[PDB]
């Protein structure tokens, strides 16, 4: 009442975002950038 | 959540990210020594400069005390005073910090991996003098010291590859680790510490008033972890 | 700080 | 002074941490020759001497990172540590 | 000392820091060995 | 308040005035008429 | 939690002083700024 409403809480504009896990898979695995729905890698299954 | 769901279907309404707010309230730490004007004049060491330096040292001490174990009753709620839980980051309430309650030097590693991968980069250990002595005293079952290299090297600068720091006002069997840049926000007012020599009210005395509006709160409660070693 | 030693 | 009276070099660590962090920078150990032997005789529970490297090597340069000095005028079971530049004025 | 003072409560007097005197008295430590002039004269080594 | 002090009287404490909060919250007042594109195109009076 | 903490209430920095009024006394009556404890205006009764 007596000058307490006066006190605005200074809220920080820039919200801190949770630090995500550094995009590990696309550093580790091979990444392909295709223009289609499917990527079809032909591999040798052996049996020769 | 990112709902992959069915590819060939109307895409569902995914839940929005949640937000929490930390109410870090400021409270005044103040010193009011009623020095006599006599000593100010009669001393040839500038006793007021010494008094203000002593008040600054005690202000650093009380700042550490509040920001470590400050209960919260019109003082900065230290991260150790904040309620604790043994649950993981996803399970814990945002208010509570994660705590490890063993009953050996194993738990420390658990504590470090209670943090996320990103916090470990800028993570810092906070250890009491008694608890640092205990950690150095925690011996291999062989008996040689596991933390410190030996009795020759000295205090090791890192506990788990992370710069260790010694807080005097921590409990006797409580240690903590976290990215305190993320984990704890000390808040000072733009006025800072405001010294005023009140040598007018009770003349013949110079009441040095000196107060600083200090505040402290656990921001990003996932960036601090606590380890309560056995009380012995 | 007073006249006390 | 603060004295540590224990009931095997845990008391040395407690003694170093009894000093405030600032003192440890310029702190020095003082030991009697008998107490220095009692320190070098402190062993790992599997036998290898904790303080000194081996029997082959000589005396260690520092104790708990701080230089160690020998005062044979100390009693046979008293060890001390501190920033004597601050702690004691000759 | 520093009080954790509040808003309604008044600011009572805090105890000032105490200063201690260290009185390192200079005392004499002396040796007063009575040597005979005979030993001074007759010793092959410089006995003094 | 004021106490109307005299010449040579200790000036007593006056009551500090109070403040009140009026929390006027904004809310969406809207209308969502679905005009046919036909009229918006077929028009001389500007329907928009 | 769902973006409600972000919205801060814009406190109007000009407090509304309810009891404000242009002093009708100071307007209808004359105001003589003076430097003294007592002000003596001479008011001729008449009788001429």
């Amino acid at each position: 009442a007596d000058g307490g409403y006066t006190v605005i809480p200074e809220l920080n504009t820039e919200i801190m975002r949770m630090l995500t896990d550094e995009s590990t898979m696309r550093r580790i695995c091979t990444v392909k950038k295709i223009s289609s729905n499917e990527f079809k890698q032909l591999v040798s299954a052996g049996g020769a | 959540t990112v709902n992959h769901g069915e590819e060939g279907k109307t895409r569902e309404q995914t839940s929005t990210p949640q937000i929490n707010e930390v109410s870090i309230k400021l409270y005044p730490v103040y010193a009011y020594p009623r020095t006599t004007q006599e000593i100010v004049d009669f001393s040839d060491v500038d006793i007021l400069s010494w008094l203000t330096g002593e008040i600054g040292d005690t202000f650093t001490e009380t700042e550490e005390s509040d920001l470590v174990v400050g209960d919260g009753d019109k003082k900065a709620k230290g991260f150790l005073s904040v309620p604790r839980a043994e649950k993981n980051d996803k399970e814990r309430d945002f208010g509570t910090l994660q705590v490890i309650k063993p009953s050996s030097a194993d738990p420390l590693i658990d504590l470090k991996f209670a943090l996320r991968k990103k916090y470990r980069k800028n993570a810092v250990w906070v250890v009491n003098s008694t608890t640092a002595a205990k950690l150095q005293k925690v011996k291999n079952a062989n008996g040689d010291y596991i933390w410190r290299d030996r009795l020759q090297a000295g205090d090791p600068d890192t506990l788990l590859g992370l710069p260790v720091e010694y807080l005097e006002f921590m409990p006797d069997n409580v240690i903590a680790l976290g990215d305190f840049k993320r984990g704890y926000y000390i808040v000072d007012h733009e006025t800072g510490v405001r010294t005023r020599p009140d040598n007018l009210t009770e003349p013949g005395f110079i009441k040095i008033f000196t107060q600083k509006y200090l505040g402290g709160g656990v921001v990003d409660s996932n960036a601090i972890k606590i380890l309560e070693l056995p009380q012995d | 700080s007073t006249g006390v030693p």
